[PDB]
């Protein structure tokens, strides 16, 4: 019973951290894809602001 | 009356399987009647029909041991027709029945009482068609078995199929 | 700050301009005047929470984007709207996404529109209750997924894709997702661990398939009695396959009973277990 | 002693049991790291560029005023 | 069944010192892959605080420009406790590099989304007074 | 809406205008059209599942593209068009790939062109099966890496290199490639760990050497006793240098056969293991 | 002839599975023909073929020895092609069969005549195809067995696959 309960809780211990990992590593899946869409969704405005700002070179220059 | 097309099926419930009668649809035929299953000229099997509110009309369902009897398989075609049995030539009064264990698993023969046998036997099977060299499993005490028959007789003249009353010895 | 008067302005400016209220040129600031106006309702609806306003809300001020010329932002407000309806009391959402992809779609935006393609089954599913459909969405999406090289989210889509079909009788198309899934899995050595549990799954699926499907895939497997990993997946399976090819209803519900012991029954897998217990109880008394 | 080699038995996999279920949580770690490390790919990526071809637009735009 | 549980319960744990192994190896990748990822945002931020000033001077711009036996088994669990070790060496760093991340994240989003309103803007000032 | 019809639209433009056409600028702002058009076209072919059609057109969109003077958006099609040969039934899936890094390259993109880099390398492996190209590839990348300070990916690629080098018998080159890797591994506490499988690595591995090098290299090794990580690393490498200075060819096959249990044996280990199975028979009959 | 694709299914009956023989469909091929399965470049084997009408056209029935044999499956491609036999050199004088209960859960220490066996197994598989390591379940006495072929002699020369006729041995 010594080594036993010994060992016993020596890894219900290690059973907490992972409970913070999966989660915790998680969390960042959802926030990380919702950058995915903003980035994006930012650039697709970028190709009108790279042609906006082509037609203002045509304008004043 | 004229006879029709159907198609074997499978068994329903369980309950309607040890009962050993042939489930159809409400909206077909009605439970008490009989009829006569033909496969070919020389294949005539009568069954006792039993409503359920799970099979699809134009087509008949049969149990494993109905099927392995009357060698009917699960999407053949057949013909039915209804039949009237003569309660004066066909009523069972002494029918013998070779008894075995249908399952080789369970082994346990304790002083099996035929009397209460034979009680529970008509008390499940009455109003009931049986033929000669028939195959079905009988439930006793959360028990299968394996019965055979293998003479009938009337109330002596031997007779090929008969129809259990509640008058009706069993041996 | 009302947002009832400001639905109003916006009604009231977004109007094709013709006429003296024209001049010379129309004007798309003032359809996109009117989006923001929407967008700025929509907003404090979703404030005190009435959703049903918000959504709704959301969508006219999407619609007038994309009068204008703007789709890509116009898309997002139907993402917004999809949200708020998803969130909310009605229905809608189904409408407002269908309608988001449509436009990430023909914009040549394929990540997002599985992104939220993904999204669409999803609630087809927990919502709607209609897996029919839902797992024709998991299955298109995983296909621009594993367009874009992201062989993981077509994965993650496909197990979808199977896992339900599963549960809804298609156990052959199930075993022949689990096999795709599973051999475009083994190449990296990143799943090497979790590619137990497909074959695991795929041997236990059965299309009421009267052989040794499974025993044939069960051999395929590359088990190694060393590794311990695997002693969670085939070595219960072979047990299994002799308690069905011998109408033992005992040695499998017994086997399954101490595999419970090793390795914990999740609830599909105890779903699928009984399913397999019925065709062979079934094929006893049957 | 039986009352005493029995005990360390139902202790021995009391531990075995909590264990496995742990391990499980490290696998799905592995496995869920890997699929948003592949999303970070298309994200970075996307974004990356995105601050090139506006690096471009800016680079026009100082070019367009003078 | 003495010595049939002492063995079995010590069978698993001899198939447990490589789970925690195999689990521990697979935790490293993520060790490696998350230092990865955080080397990969460290330039996302670079980019990110790129475009944050083009755009003030473009905007800017436009405006001027419209106007032995338990011995070994201890062993084999020695080495699984050991593996601890390790497994803080995982949880805690990549546990606290996702904060510092995260918080630049949102932080990425949210300029990443002003950015593309001022673009609608300056779009809209910019084609009334086009060619 | 037509593919066929943009693919001809797109051609009808592109080229260098002149006359009337040209009137007094162009040139860029005229090619350009035709790659979005292209691309446009490219979009719909992958849409209709086209995908080889798909790919030729970003292949058009893209060589079109750098005849405007913008290798950037160019090189992102050649990778647009590689993940649709890729994914599509036709080839070239390693020509745009090039066409790709070709440009990331001179550009400077070191970082992204590494990122293409493997991926090629691992293409014309498992795909075409020529390690020769394959190997350069996943070195010259790994050189990259390290020009980023990115040990990480730089060792990813260097193990790539130095495994499958020991299958195309360069067993030297391998272990030196171990050596370095393994020199610039120790300073990251991050991988100490990992560490040993690669002095396990290069002491397996052997130029055809009779000497020691393989005892000589597990000395070089640092390990103590109780480590519960270096069991499985030299441990069995002792046990192996003396089942072959003592040309008993049982003992090796019957420690690999053991060790093959605290650590199941990969299929590169498999391999060389063999080919150390040989060279003791092949010492004896001789 | 020169070979058509078809479709792995399941033995008909439970009679049939205890003949070792590929039913199949007689609107394709009838009884006694031999054929030649093949499933991969590197996996060839021979049966022969017994008709029944509830064999469905362009598809091949194997029982689970079979298929537990050949490794095939009901679902899958496989190529079938006519084979004849050179009776010159391939007729089957004296075959060794190694012989154990297929279920060790009927096992029993009764004796059981072989004289009676070597009769029935070539009244029941005569004019049939045999080959070395294949593995068939014999039905003798509703008893079924595991005969695992061992070696096969012409009428001496050593073959694979032989055709037993008539005048054939059987220890």
């Amino acid at each position: 019973n010594r080594r036993l309960q010994q060992t016993q809780a020596q890894v219900d211990e290690v059973v907490d951290i992972m409970r913070v990992n999966v989660d915790k590593v998680l969390e960042r899946d959802q926030k990380l894809s919702e950058l995915d869409d903003r980035a994006d969704a930012l650039q697709a405005g970028a190709s009108q602001f790279e042609t906006s700002a082509a037609k203002l070179k045509r304008k004043y220059w | 009356m004229a006879g029709r097309s159907m198609q074997a099926a499978r068994c329903p419930t369980d309950e309607l399987s040890l009962s050993n009668c042939a489930v159809v649809s409400e909206k077909d035929y009605q439970s008490g009647q009989h009829v006569i299953v033909r496969t070919s000229p020389n294949h005539k099997y009568i069954f006792t029909l039993r409503t359920h509110p799970s099979v699809v009309p134009g087509s008949v369902a049969f149990s494993l041991p109905q099927r392995k009897w009357a060698g009917l398989s699960i999407g053949q075609e057949i013909e039915v027709a209804l039949y009237s049995f003569d309660k004066a030539k066909q009523c069972i009064g002494t029918m013998t029945i070779e008894i075995d264990f249908l399952q080789k698993k369970n082994i346990d023969s304790n002083p099996y009482d035929t009397d209460k046998m034979a009680a529970e036997f008509i008390q499940q099977f009455n109003n009931q068609a049986f033929s000669v060299g028939q195959q079905l499993v009988f439930s006793f005490n959360d028990k299968l078995f394996g019965l055979l028959v293998k003479d009938i007789e009337a109330m002596r003249q031997k007779i090929e199929v008969g129809l259990v009353v509640g008058n009706s010895q069993v041996a | 700050a009302e947002a009832m008067a400001l639905l109003a302005e916006a009604e009231r400016k977004v109007k094709n301009s013709q006429s003296f209220f024209s001049g010379l040129f129309g004007g798309s600031s003032k359809i996109e005047e009117a989006c923001e106006i929407y967008a700025r309702a929509a907003n404090m609806f979703k404030m005190a929470k009435n959703w049903s306003a918000a959504g709704n809300a959301f969508c006219q001020a999407a619609q007038l984007h994309l009068q204008l010329q703007s789709k890509h932002d116009a898309a997002t407000c139907f993402v917004d709207a999809g949200n708020a309806f998803k969130k909310a009391d009605p229905q809608e959402a189904i409408n407002c996404l269908m309608r988001a992809i449509e436009i990430y779609t023909d914009m040549g935006r394929f990540t997002i529109a599985a992104k939220h393609h993904i999204s669409i089954a999803e609630i087809y599913e927990t919502e709607l209750v209609d897996v029919e459909k839902a797992i024709a969405h998991y299955e298109q999406s995983a296909d621009y997924y594993k367009g874009e090289e992201s062989n993981s989210s077509a994965n993650k889509c496909l197990l979808k894709v199977a896992g339900y079909a599963a549960q809804l009788e298609q156990y052959q198309k199930a075993i022949d997702i689990y096999e795709q899934v599973g051999t475009s899995a083994m190449d990296s050595p990143l799943l090497k661990y979790s590619a137990k549990d497909y074959f695991f799954k795929a041997a236990l699926c059965h299309f009421c398939i009267d052989m040794l499907n499974a025993k044939l895939a069960v051999q395929k497997y590359e088990e190694l009695f060393p590794a311990f990993s695997d002693s969670r997946e085939c070595k219960l399976m072979k047990k299994l396959l002799e308690a069905h090819e011998e109408q033992n209803v005992d040695s499998y519900t017994e086997s399954v009973k101490e595999y419970d012991s090793i390795s914990r029954l999740d609830q599909w897998l105890t779903t699928m277990l009984l399913r397999i217990k019925k065709t062979i109880q079934g094929d006893e008394e049957d | 002693a039986l009352s005493e080699i029995e005990t360390r038995h139902s202790e021995i996999i009391k531990l075995e049991n909590s264990i496995r279920e742990l391990h499980d949580m490290f696998m799905d770690m592995a496995m869920l790291v890997e699929s948003q490390g592949e999303m970070i790919d298309r994200i970075e990526y996307n974004v990356e560029h995105a601050v090139d071809y506006v690096e471009r637009a800016v680079s026009d735009t100082k070019k367009a005023v003078k | 069944r003495a010595d049939q549980l002492a063995d079995e319960s010590l069978e698993s744990t001899r198939r447990m010192l490589q789970l925690v192994e195999e689990s521990k190896d697979a935790g490293i990748r993520t060790l490696v892959m998350l230092d990865e990822q955080g080397e990969q945002l460290d330039r996302v931020e670079e980019g990110m605080n790129h475009i944050n000033q083009d755009m003030k001077e473009a905007e800017k711009n436009l405006k001027d420009l419209g106007k032995a036996r338990e011995n070994e088994m201890d062993e084999n669990l020695e080495q699984v406790s050991g593996i601890i070790g390790n497994l803080r060496h995982m949880a805690l760093d990549m546990g606290n590099e996702i904060d510092t991340q995260n918080r630049q994240i949102d932080r990425i989003m949210e300029k990443a989304d002003s950015n593309k309103t001022r673009i609608d803007e300056a779009n809209q000032r910019a084609t009334k007074m086009l060619g």
